[PDB]
RNA sequence: ACUAAUCGAACCAUCUAGUAGCUGGUUCCCUCCGAAGUUUCCCUCAGGAUAGCUGGCGCUCUCGCAGACCCGAGCCACGCA
RNA sequence: CUACGCCGCGACGAGUAGGAGGGCCGCUGCGGUGAGCCUUGAAGCCUAGGGCGCGGGCCCGGGUGGAGCCGCCGCAGGUGC
RNA sequence: CCCACUGUCCCUACCUACUAUCCAGCGAAACCACAGCCAAGGGAACGGGCUUGGCGGAAUCAGCGGGGAAAGAAGACCCUG
RNA sequence: CACCCACUAAUAGGGAACGUGAGCUGGGUUUAGACCGUCGUGAGACAGGUUAGUUUUACCCUACUGAUGAUGUGUUGUUGC
RNA sequence: GAGAGGCGGCCGCCCCCUCGCCCGUCACGCACCGCACGUUCGUGGGGAACCUGGCGCUAAACCAUUCGUAGACGACCUGCU
């Protein structure tokens, strides 16, 4: 497969994908942008907080309608949310890029994500019934994953 | 010029010494007014405040805190006549803006540089002596300026040192032209030198 | 077209920015005029918004029904304990306005003082002032110091004491002190100096800055009511039962022209929690506060010359939401600004009083202290036992005990 | 009123690409020339025919052409405005 | 001196509706022609690459692609948004 | 029209359930030349753009109904055919 | 509009798309039902009377109301102009 | 010297040259063979980083928790050996 932005040298480098994977992909794409750069430990403990709604993810791009909280003065920032499905997919990805890494003989403690990139999936038609009897798409709105990480310490 | 153009507001008519200034800072010059409670407006007195009333009055009436902006220190009010004078709303204009600086009163970083004058903007030569005028200075108090009486003391101060100062080069200056008799033998030979190419009369 | 029949607009444009206060203490925003014929005195006061209650007193303004007649009249009760000065602040004037010239604290600043540095106290390592209190003691440091001194002696106009509350006397959670510039007013620059520098680290109590029966003006923020509509916020009429998207609005917002809504229409936004000032408030009386001679003396509180009742401030089961009033206290005339235990600004009128409602002294006849959670019928702890007897549980409290 | 969400004449298919002086649109470049809203007639007045204004294709003629270089050697074109 | 070529001199140059000319402007297919091009890489597409032309457009470098394509003389259109 | 009755009103206040609000998950549509601060001027005689001036400070949240001569329908009134 | 009652210091006159319907209401006007008078042979008509008669959308930009924030003084906080 | 002092002045000690100012004597320096951006402010401002000596310092902010004087959410008032 081809990913964008191949490694500056694919020996000190793993490689994690996904196709297709059913979550949002503004909110994919803003939890990618937070963990981008993190240390691979930073950012597990980081998705997990999410989870438990300790730290949130600042949602910068895609911020119509999102409420503010306190925690986006961590960030730059106003508006943030708590993606619970982003967060846990993005941990999936994480997991099985370590994996990877382990497969590869290289050691894990110091991986950081150099790369991460979020793009639109081909969307899955559903429906919804309006008034007058009328019907209007139900779409979904799913996203490919992939991400690079690179040994620095 | 390249210095700092630094200029007296006291007896300057005010559109007069703003169209000079506003030529002067296009040219990239940099121009300091100061004391712009002392220019004055041609005209007098209840005919500038009724001009100046109607202006406050201009505001927009949807929301007053967007429109109109009315300074009322001296010093603000000749910056506006000079910003009415240049093309603002270009970075031009705004270059040329930036370097004017106006105050009321003399601030200490110009009150001990000698200080120009615009002969074309002087009400002396600008204006008949039997025509009525108005202060910048008693215009701006008496439409919502603060701080007429505290530059007024102010000013005060300044004189008075400044006084104290020109005594100094009065007695330095008499002790020259004094030195200029005691070593006169020993001068005149370069004196005559000065005096066959019009230099020292 | 004109409008039918005129009417006057709802609600003030002189307070157009209806929104939450950027500040909680309240700010003076004028001292009293400075005028060196007088004796040097402070100008303001912080205080705490104990409760309210009820006196009763004799009036003594003639050609009034009431002459010579008694009355009731509301109350404040505004805990005022000792404010401690800390500092010192010179001003010079600009043709620019005032501006700080400058400050000099004093050597040992409390810790509750302290506290107001710090957004979090419990994490600090309590660092502030530290090395600036160091120079109180040194050599080149207090030369320094004199200089400061010297240089506000002959460069400022007016100055001003930083002074803070004794929160620790105080029955609130906070503990943080509030800090508040006082002008100095009466006299020569020097003279207020000296004055203010030899009341550094000394308790200042509301005795020396406030008189019986005099009007002074209260500066604070209001009670916050939330997002209010526009029959809240603005007092607007109430439209008729029949309208289709709600009566509780404004139903016209500006004609077609100017095309733009203008910022003088009733619109629904944050009500409450303003910055205020109300003049002329008159201070019945400045109570004594607890003392311990022999025994503690508790009496001078709310103990009229009329009365003769041994009896505090406090009402019968104490203030509603606020606590037990230990200190010092102005009782204000009315009511005041701001929920209980709202931090009070009391100033100095701006104004001369001449008139007969100002300058008229006040003597008090009673003052209620019957419990105010609830439908109070009892003076004292004393009066209640005496009207009901013993009851059940003093019964076997006897029993149990011997 | 109702006659399958259709009724002052249902629905389906065809005649049918019905007709429209009316509305909308009408696809590359450069060069040259270049208007009319006026006359008369029409159940003509939001349209046509007709003359006028436009372009294109020409045709019939006129002044002559000049001295290889250089060098004119009363009279000066049909006709038009 | 491709006489449908080349050269000289003088005056001139707005343009809707509209008319006309030229197009070595462009698309598709047929008849001839280029002892034309091409798996040692056609068409197509992409390009901060080099240019030509007043313009319609065109040529060339690089990448991708994987089997067909183009110039000239005529002919014919379901030929340019 | 009268009696009674009442929040229809004087003159509004408080309370309750569900919303709206914030969050996890899910997730449309209308509409969209480009866009979006004003005063005056002139202009198809009521400008978001043009002239002249006032000026202009990222990214946003909850409301709101002044504008966008807002959207919805090739005006059903009137006239012409 | 008018008129009258009553109070009052006075009960002045007007503009803002004859201000103001995604603010309301729908009494009037101004569809379809119906009655009367007049006109008309009739279908039907009447700035004649009368009665019953669906009032839709904001979540967009701006304006405005509030609410976070943003630029700069190295970070940060207090007090302030 | 406080108006925005962001500056200026006066002494005491020490070490240096009798030079630097004018008129003359005396020769020398890349004299780069006609040529531009030369001459200064200036050791300029701003950002990281390396080496080098001395003097020094050892903190807060936000989140999470809590408060309810606050509140749609943010924000705000608060407490935590
Ligand atoms: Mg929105
Ligand atoms: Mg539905
Ligand atoms: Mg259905
Ligand atoms: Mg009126
Ligand atoms: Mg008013
Ligand atoms: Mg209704
Ligand atoms: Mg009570
Ligand atoms: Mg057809
Ligand atoms: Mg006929
Ligand atoms: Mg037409
Ligand atoms: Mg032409
Ligand atoms: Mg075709
Ligand atoms: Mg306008
Ligand atoms: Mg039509
Ligand atoms: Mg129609
Ligand atoms: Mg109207
Ligand atoms: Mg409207
Ligand atoms: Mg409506
Ligand atoms: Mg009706
Ligand atoms: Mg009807
Ligand atoms: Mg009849
Ligand atoms: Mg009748
Ligand atoms: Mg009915
Ligand atoms: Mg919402």
């Amino acid at each position: 497969v081809r990913y964008s932005l191949d490694p500056e040298n694919p020996t000190k480098s793993c490689k994690s994908r996904g196709s297709n994977l059913r979550v949002h992909f503004k909110n994919t794409r803003e939890t990618a942008q937070a963990i981008k750069g993190m240390h691979i430990r930073k950012a597990t403990k980081y998705l997990k907080d999410v989870t438990l709604q300790k730290q949130c993810v600042p949602f910068r791009r895609y911020n119509g309608g999102v409420g503010r909280c306190a925690q986006a003065k961590q960030w730059g920032w106003t508006q943030g949310r708590w993606p619970k499905k982003s967060a846990e997919f993005l941990l999936h990805m994480l997991k099985n890029a370590e994996s990877n890494a382990e497969l590869k003989g290289l050691d894990v403690d110091s991986l950081v994500i150099e790369h991460i990139q979020v793009n639109k999936a081909p969307k899955m038609r559903r429906r919804t019934y309006r008034a007058h009897g009328r019907i209007n798409p139900y779409m979904s709105s799913p996203c490919h994953i992939e991400m690079i990480l690179t040994e620095k310490e | 010029e390249v210095q700092v153009l630094v200029l007296d507001g006291r007896g300057h008519l005010l559109g007069r010494l703003a169209a000079i200034v506003a030529k002067q800072v296009l040219l990239g010059r940099k121009v300091v007014v100061v004391r712009c409670e002392g220019i004055n407006i041609s005209g007098n007195f209840y005919r500038n405040k009724l001009k100046y009333l109607a202006f406050l009055r201009k505001r927009m009436n949807t929301n007053p805190s967007r429109g109109p902006y009315h300074f009322r220190a001296p010093s603000r009010i000749f910056w506006r006549t000079v910003r009415g004078m240049l093309p603002h709303k270009t970075k031009r204009g705004q270059a040329a803006l930036d370097r004017l600086k106006v105050f009321d009163g003399i601030p200490p970083p110009y009150d001990k540089k000698k200080r120009m004058v615009v002969p074309a903007a002087l009400k002396v030569v600008r204006l008949k002596p039997t025509r009525k005028f108005a202060y910048l200075g008693r215009l701006a108090h008496e439409v919502g300026w603060k701080y007429q009486a505290v530059t007024a003391t102010l000013e005060e101060k300044r004189k008075e040192k400044a006084k104290i100062h020109y005594r100094k080069k009065k007695q330095l200056m008499r002790l020259r032209k004094q030195a200029e008799k005691n070593v006169e033998k020993k001068i005149d030979k370069y004196t005559e030198v000065l005096k066959t190419h019009g230099l020292l009369v | 077209s004109h409008r039918k029949f005129s009417a006057p607009r709802h609600g003030s444009l002189g307070f157009l920015p209806r929104k939450r206060s950027s500040r909680h203490r309240g700010k003076v925003k004028s001292f009293p005029k400075d005028d060196p014929s007088k004796p040097v005195h402070l100008t303001a006061f912080l205080g705490y918004k104990a409760g309210m209650t009820h006196i009763v007193r004799e009036v003594d303004r003639p050609g009034s029904k009431v002459n010579k007649k008694e009355v009731v009249e509301a109350v404040t009760i505004v805990e005022t304990p000792p404010m401690v000065v800390v500092g010192i602040v010179g001003y010079v004037e600009t043709p620019r306005g005032l501006r700080t010239f400058k400050t000099v604290f004093a050597e040992h600043i409390s810790d509750e003082c302290k506290r107001r540095f710090y957004k979090n106290w419990h994490k600090s390592k309590k660092k502030a002032f530290t090395k600036y209190c160091k120079k109180w003691q040194d050599e080149d440091g207090k030369k320094q110091l004199e200089k400061d001194f010297s240089s506000m002696k002959k460069y400022c106009q007016v100055i001003r004491v930083i002074a803070h509350t004794q929160m620790r006397l105080l029955p609130l959670r906070q503990k943080k002190a509030h800090l508040m510039e006082i002008q100095v007013n009466g006299g020569t620059v020097a003279e207020k100096l000296d004055w203010a520098r030899e009341r550094l680290e000394q308790q200042v109590p509301v005795n020396q800055v406030f008189g019986q029966d005099e009007m002074i003006d209260v500066i604070g923020v209001t009670k916050g009511k939330g997002y209010k509509g526009v029959t809240s916020r603005w007092h607007t009429k109430k439209l008729p039962r029949k309208t289709h998207r709600g009566l509780r609005k404004v139903a016209c917002i500006g004609a077609w022209h100017p095309a733009r809504v203008a910022f003088s229409v009733a619109r629904a936004g944050q009500k409450g929690y303003h910055h205020r000032t109300e003049i002329n408030k008159k201070i019945y009386k400045i109570g004594q506060g607890y003392l311990i001679k022999d025994g503690k003396l508790i009496k001078n509180n709310a103990s009229t010359d009329y009365d003769l009742s041994d009896k505090s401030i406090n009402p019968l089961g104490g203030f509603v939401h606020y606590g037990e009033v230990t200190n010092d206290f102005v009782m204000l005339k009315g009511c005041v600004v701001g929920t209980k235990k709202r931090v009070l600004t009391l100033r100095k009128s701006l104004l001369v009083q001449t008139k007969r409602r100002a300058l008229e002294k006040i003597d008090l006849k009673f003052i209620d202290t019957t419990s105010k959670f609830g439908h109070g019928r009892f003076q004292t702890m004393e009066e209640k036992k005496a009207f009901m007897g013993p009851l059940k549980k003093d019964r076997i409290a006897k029993e149990e005990g011997a």
